[PDB]
């Protein structure tokens, strides 16, 4: 996932309940890497995201197909939320994955919507 | 997890590519498609030279790359 860029170390005395003692530790420090995250995640949401936008391009007239290609595509935008965040821990703020997931089911819902009031 | 692109992938990538545009082929003859109604057994609408010309392309492209990939990679040392 990360790529080690360095290590540092400190020395310092914690004081705890059973006296002071020294402690010495040592940060290495990991920065990420999201290829990964890109084709796995990344990716198949903005490939998604064209699906919405190709439901413009066919014609109005077709209920059945832009109904059908719009559900498809926001379904499928929510199953891949739920497994994208599969992917990250149980923690209660969103992140950056969590925003870019958000704004593609803006686009697909509004895609969906944009039909709606054309129809 | 790893930062690069197996062999998987490309050919995933590649069929991936093909699917995706089988749809924007779709769209393309969906553009051009002026009438709604089918023919019957007034005017009717003719084929796409873009399905007539896909039904070839398509496979013998997707053939060309199988040959590709699979050369490629089972005789690689
Ligand atoms: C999983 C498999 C599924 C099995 C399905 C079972 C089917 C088995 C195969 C069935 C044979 C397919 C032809 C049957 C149709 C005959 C009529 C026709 O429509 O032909 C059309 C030509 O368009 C084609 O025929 C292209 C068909 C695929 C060939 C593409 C090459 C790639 C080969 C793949 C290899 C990979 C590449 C490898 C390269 C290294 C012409 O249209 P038409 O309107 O008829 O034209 C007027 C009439 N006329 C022709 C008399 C003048
Ligand atoms: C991505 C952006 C799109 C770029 C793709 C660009 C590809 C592209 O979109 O071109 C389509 C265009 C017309 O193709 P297409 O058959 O679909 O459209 C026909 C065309 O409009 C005729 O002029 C129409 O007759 P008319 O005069 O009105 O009376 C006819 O109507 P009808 O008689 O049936 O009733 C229409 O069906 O050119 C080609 O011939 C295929 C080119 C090779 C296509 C091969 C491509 C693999
Ligand atoms: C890991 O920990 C060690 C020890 O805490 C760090 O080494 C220490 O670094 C300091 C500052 O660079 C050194 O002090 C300086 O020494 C030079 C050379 O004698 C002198 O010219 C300066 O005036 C200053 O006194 C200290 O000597 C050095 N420790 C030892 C034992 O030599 C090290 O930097 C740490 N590694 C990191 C942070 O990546
Ligand atoms: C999940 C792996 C997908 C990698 C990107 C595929 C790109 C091909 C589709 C767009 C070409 C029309
Ligand atoms: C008919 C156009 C098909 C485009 C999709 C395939 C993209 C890769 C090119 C072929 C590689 C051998
Ligand atoms: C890496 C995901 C975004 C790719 C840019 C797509 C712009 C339409
Ligand atoms: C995806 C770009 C092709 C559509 C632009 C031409 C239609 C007016
Ligand atoms: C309440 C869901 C969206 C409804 C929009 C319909 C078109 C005005
Ligand atoms: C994804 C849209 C493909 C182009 C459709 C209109 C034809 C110029
Ligand atoms: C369409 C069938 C392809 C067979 C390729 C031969 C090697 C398995
Ligand atoms: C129809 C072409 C399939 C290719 C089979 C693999 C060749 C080594």
């Amino acid at each position: 996932q990360f790529s080690f860029v360095g290590l540092r170390n400190t020395t310092e005395v914690v004081k705890t309940t059973s006296g002071d003692y020294v402690v010495m530790s040592v940060y290495f420090d990991l920065s990420r890497r999201m290829g990964y995250f890109t084709i796995q995640t990344y990716i198949p949401c903005t490939l998604i995201v064209v699906l919405s936008w190709v439901s413009f391009w066919i014609n109005k007239d077709a209920v059945p197909a832009r109904t059908s290609l719009g559900i498809t595509t926001v379904l499928t935008m929510t199953t891949l939320s739920t497994i994208a965040r599969k992917s990250l821990p149980k923690v209660s703020y969103v992140t950056a994955m969590d925003l870019f997931v958000s704004v593609c089911f803006i686009f697909v819902f509004s895609a969906l919507v944009e039909y709606g009031t054309l129809h | 997890k790893v930062a690069y692109a197996t062999a998987m992938d490309w050919f995933i990538a590649v069929c991936y590519a093909f699917v995706f545009s089988a749809l924007i082929e779709f769209a393309t003859v969906n553009y051009f498609t002026k009438r709604g109604y089918a023919w019957d057994g007034k005017t009717f609408n003719s084929v796409s030279k873009i399905d007539r010309l896909s039904r070839i392309a398509f496979p013998l492209l997707f053939g060309i790359f199988n040959l590709v990939y699979w050369a490629t990679y089972l005789n690689r040392e």
